[PDB]
């Protein structure tokens, strides 16, 4: 495709992304009896089989279909995790998630607040694939992401591998707020790698460095980590360019002080991002770190994302910000 | 024989558009008459005096505090109210037939719901002031009561979001075993969400124990139901999403007792949903000048159930004039303490937001602090909590 | 006598529940039998020959772009295919009674309408192949079909948002009295969607010339209807809003355009909503591989239609060896030049976002036009336009 | 309250900001012959009087009254606009306005796009009451902008006075693209201004500096323009700084240019905004204001928002980023 996949807890056993959320939810289940699962099609297995056997293995009053209605999805689930029951909810496609905007931004975000914490629904999760695949043009490869940023109360978390994914998701299940949990599609089925059987936690709101470097910073998160792992290649052997490598993981509460510790020692910053440029996330990184970093920044911050228009078909790969985007920013960059 | 797995009929060989039935619509369940007579005796629940004293005064409860916070309203002491006129009888009645721990979601006009489960008149006050008291901390505006104890789901601004809300309770009730159900109030206007088409559905498919209870009113603000829907009201939607349903006279507080009841005992018996609709008249405003647009003098439910008591010799004018002095006694010591009370500290404008505090909104929490000790003298310190 | 604004009933003394009727639901209307026979004369629409042999030939047609693009999707050409197996009667049915100009919103199934309104095969291939002769400009994934010229709304994604949107664009015909209907298709996994609540209710209330057209097929992917709804389908739902509604046979061709006639010619000259739910069957997979889960040997509506046009003989065993083969030869000669066309000029990836394009997006396309200068080998600029 | 508001077309006559918009409303009704206004309560005049008079001068079926669902209300406002005609919808509060959130994004904003201009909803607009009022708590107070600005395909408009007002909204009306027009509810019955009787049109994506200075540049719109107009005059009189008072008037598409060129000038920019800081907007004129003028800052761009939780009843007067707030990080900045 446009990327390459490359990448303690005991036994584990190779899982391509979807087989690792299956894990997950098997382990949620297993030591949950209040967790269920549901959602359009969850039932056989789900359309991108993140749910496979789940039924047969915990019941049909546990893993079960709902009629086809997002935002009956996302109350339905409030209300089970109203009553302090685990809640794990599925959009079948994050591009169809807006449905719900309304029960996810004032009702769930809002439930505890409002409340004083007499009622809360943190025991909710929202589960969806995420990001573009190629060939999903308008409504089959949105980044919502940048939408639910603005929302407190929520929690927006992305991962970036099978073993990122089952340890983050876990995290999500058991966290006492709710969050919506997104799954890059492109990657359910893209190399596998080792998971551990058992239950792990990775958690929330932490950035993970996943290559130190001392020149420049680069952050992203999903599919688009692999991009500038690659690129970071790019610049060392092109251009003698030593760059650390960041995945932010958590959206919001996101990890302000791991970025900012990052660039006072780089001193120069690039955020990359599927979802269109104008009021995608990376704004809010780019902002933050001018005004924690103003004295050690040697260059303007800059963002390579998707274009400020809808998700075409045809033109996708003139669309994404690819590595060799990615890598001209950079050197720009570099030589200012 | 038609073979479609979509729906169970027969064929027919003739063209035959189904044709609504609004002007003879559902007809609408009625128990005693508007001078308190029980109509067929085979309906009458017989309920015990102290019972049925119960309902009235905390119908008159409510709305002798109704009277007070809308006066303190108009006067500017509270920032926003909204009144029970006309709806207590359907408030009282439904609550009446519930169990103590069934849990319920509703909006704007279930204050009566509250009051019969006993709900003090000081954290009524407290919320509405957004006090010291209040354990919601004043965050939202008035009457969005909540009560953890008294299982009522702290209400919302965003219409019929607790329709769909509801029904996940409800199912997690079902798992729980726990021989409970869920009651959902929402008005004929907020029925036009699509979160209530959402709700009735997935009540009915995944066989939840709720009663979906809507106040008919015949309007919602200006908006009369003729131009809110053409089939026959809102119960006349149930049997299409496959949900038992029943229309009652709102005014008449056994009628809408008897139906509670019996859809509680069947919903929780057999895993399945029913709708009431409950026809009644909003006599008061909608918040707003009502004068867009008889129910005080020929059909409200107090007077009809007053009527009640007095044919039982349960009731007589000295006890309506002792306990109109007591109520209005109890309602203004509860106001009084209420507006004595200073504001919480504005510090929990930061917590619960998450249920931990993020370092970053701990870090906005001190900015505001920071602000304070310089600029402090042009905020209203004193009378906030510490 | 009942005085309530919300409703109009008599009272009742008596507590009953109304109980949905789904094991004996509304029935289905049937014109011809399975072996294309007429039931009852009284119904025969005796439609001319001409028009029943393009009701034929565009059914077959399709069905016959159907099986190609399957295949070319099956070998990753196009990137994505659905069919419509099963949905070609109620779609040439339906099609053959609207007018030429009535608007049509839809979604997934309709292609078959666009068939029968002559919308060309290179048409239909250039959108799947997102080439240049797409007026689409190649931006939406294939099927998304659209057409100007033929009232037909470009399809989109996200199910049964088309659905409000038909009703107001119902509303303006009504207001410029041009006499013309909008027809809305949609599946009954779509109409559990808030949207379909809103759709419907806004349409009797603001007394729109509106078909609602609902194609129940049993799944909606993997999902069951018992999984989808508990009342008696999707037809049972229009009279709760008021709406006129009927049930048919979708595999009966004639039994599909009576009730889209009749509805057309009630809806435009009343301003009033009709409801038909056309049974079927989805024979094909939902895009997906069926097999979650007869109607291709014993009930088809391609079979159907043409035992019916030998019983008159207006077909025969040559006729339809012929046209098997003209038809394949003219789909495969539009296959070919739309797989051999290159695909449109990138620069329209920015175009159409807005009417005109803001300068800070043409900024972006001028970023593109940068970067290719440079990188330009590692894109695949020799397929594109220009 | 916690602002002061203060300050060619022909005959002008003094109008709040309600009445300038039922002018303006009236203005488009009588020039535009398929215009229609619908949305809840419109008929009578509105819940906040912006539609009095309309229906009886208009009609029943141009001026009228919808059911309470406003995903209905924008997907019929769209069916309208697909046959050419003008549709004004209105949504009651904009904190109501997320049930439509799919419409909006999913499907207005790409209409165009995603048909290759065969169809579109061009002549849409929906209009809604925005912002705090004092009391409004979490559901009578929000702003939410800044979630659509991450939508390509809308325009989001904001005026800060009736003059502004009338004459964006005719803009919205008249533009041939899905408009969202947020009007400032604590403005509708706070001082009248002059303004012309007749149509008249201000452009859209174009700020207005409504003040010339030269040490700072501040930028804001809506209501908190006269909060920071009034900081000017506080920064004048107490500090002797000289500052550029900008109103952005346009959300989306923004204009970039008289921003950038302020800010050259002044070396130094304050942005500010009710809604929350967290993926607000003004993260977004951060991020582009240090891309293109990282020469002449002089200082860390800041963004004086309300806090990062939902809107509060009691605790308003402490969320707002009032005056003093706008003040203090003034001072700071020009002491950098
Ligand atoms: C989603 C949403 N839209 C609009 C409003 C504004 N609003 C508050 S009450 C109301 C009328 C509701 O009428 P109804 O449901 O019949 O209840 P009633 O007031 O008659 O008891 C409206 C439109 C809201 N609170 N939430
Ligand atoms: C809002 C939304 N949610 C989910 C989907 C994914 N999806 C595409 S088709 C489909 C099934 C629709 O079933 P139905 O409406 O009955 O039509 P059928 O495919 O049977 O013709 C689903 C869930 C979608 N396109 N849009
Ligand atoms: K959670
Ligand atoms: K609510
Ligand atoms: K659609
Ligand atoms: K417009
Ligand atoms: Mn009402
Ligand atoms: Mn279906």
């Amino acid at each position: 495709a446009h990327f390459t996949f490359q990448p303690e807890y005991g036994q584990t056993q190779k899982m391509n992304l979807f087989q690792s959320v299956t894990s997950a939810l098997d382990n949620s289940l297993a030591k949950d009896p209040t967790a269920v699962i549901f959602g359009e099609d969850v039932a056989f297995g789900g359309v991108f089989r993140c749910t496979v056997g789940l039924r047969d293995k915990y019941g049909k009053d546990r893993v079960f279909n709902t009629p086809l209605c997002e935002q009956g999805i996302v109350g339905f689930g409030i209300g089970i995790a109203v009553t302090g029951a685990t809640a794990i909810a599925e959009i079948q496609f994050a591009d169809y998630i807006f449905p719900a905007f309304d029960q996810i931004v004032n009702e769930a975000a809002k439930y505890r607040y409002r409340s004083g914490d007499l009622f809360n629904c943190g025991s909710l999760t929202i589960r969806s694939p995420w990001g573009c695949v190629g060939h999903g043009a308008l409504y089959h490869s949105q980044s919502p992401e940048a939408f639910f940023a603005h929302c407190p109360g929520i929690k927006v978390v992305i991962p970036r591998s099978p073993f990122q994914a089952k340890g983050l998701l876990l995290s999500c299940i058991e966290d006492k707020n709710p969050c919506i949990f997104f799954e890059p599609k492109i990657l359910y089925r893209a190399a596998a790698e080792e998971v551990p059987i058992e239950p792990y936690n990775i958690p929330l709101s932490q950035a993970e460095v996943i290559q130190e470097g001392s020149d420049v910073t680069l952050v992203a998160w999903g599919t688009q980590v692999h991009v500038i792992r690659e690129v970071a290649s790019m610049a060392k052997e092109k251009l003698g360019v030593s760059c650390e490598v960041i995945d932010l993981r958590t959206i919001i509460p996101w990890d302000v002080d791991t970025i900012c510790k990052s660039v006072i020692k780089t001193g120069r910053l690039l955020i990359s991002h599927e979802a269109p440029l104008t009021g995608g996330f990376a704004s809010e990184i780019s902002s933050t770190v001018q005004e924690e970093c103003f004295l050690n920044l040697e260059a303007p911050i800059s963002r390579v994302c998707g274009y400020d228009t809808p998700f075409p078909h045809i033109f996708e790969p003139f669309y994404i910000p690819d590595k060799w985007k990615c890598y001209d920013a950079l050197r720009k960059m570099i030589n200012y | 024989k038609p073979q479609f797995p979509g729906a169970s009929a027969e064929f027919i060989d003739k063209l035959e558009f189904i044709q609504p039935n609004v002007i003879s619509g559902i007809p609408i369940y009625r128990v005693m008459d508007r001078q308190g007579q029980i109509i067929n005796p085979s309906e009458d629940p017989h309920l015990p005096k102290e019972k049925v004293l119960k309902l009235y005064k905390s119908m008159t409860l409510l709305n002798t505090m109704d009277r007070i916070l809308y006066e303190s309203q108009r006067q500017g002491r509270i920032s926003f109210y909204m009144t029970n006129y006309g709806e207590e009888g359907t408030h009282v009645g439904s609550a009446a037939a519930l169990d103590n721990t069934d849990l319920v979601f509703g909006q704007y006009r279930e204050a009566g719901v509250l009051m019969y489960r006993d709900y003090p008149l000081e954290l009524f006050m407290a919320q509405c002031y957004g006090n010291i008291s209040d354990l919601g901390k004043g965050r939202q505006m008035p009457v969005h009561y909540g009560c953890k104890e008294r299982h009522f789901v702290t209400i919302s601004s965003p219409l019929a979001t607790q329709i769909p809300q509801a029904v996940g309770a409800a199912y997690a009730a079902k798992r729980a075993n726990a021989n409970r159900v869920v009651i959902c109030y929402f008005g004929e206007g907020a029925a036009s969400e699509g979160d209530a088409h959402a709700g009735f559905n997935f009540a009915a498919t995944l066989e939840c124990p709720i009663i979906f209870f809507c106040r008919n009113n015949g309007y919602a603000i200006s908006t009369p139901t003729s131009e809110q829907y053409r089939g026959d009201g809102i119960a006349a939607r149930g049997p299409g999403y496959g949900i038992m349903s029943i229309r009652v006279d709102g005014n008449d507080v056994f009628a809408v007792y008897n139906a509670t009841k019996e859809a509680r005992r069947r919903a929780v018996a057999e895993n399945q949903p029913f709708l009431i609709e409950a026809m009644t008249y909003r006599i008061g405003h909608h918040s707003d000048d009502s004068s867009y647009r008889y129910w005080d003098k020929q059909d409200h439910p107090i007077s009809r159930l007053r009527h009640y008591l007095l044919s039982q010799g349960w009731w007589d004018e000295e006890q309506e004039k002792a306990w109109r002095k007591q109520s209005r006694r109890k309602v203004m010591e509860a106001f009084e303490q209420a507006e004595r009370k200073p504001k919480p500290n504005p510090n929990l404008l930061f917590s619960d937001v998450y249920q931990e505090m993020p370092a970053q909104l701990r870090k906005q929490q001190e900015s505001l602090a920071r602000h304070l000790q310089t600029y402090g003298e042009h905020y209203p310190l004193d009378h906030f909590d510490k």
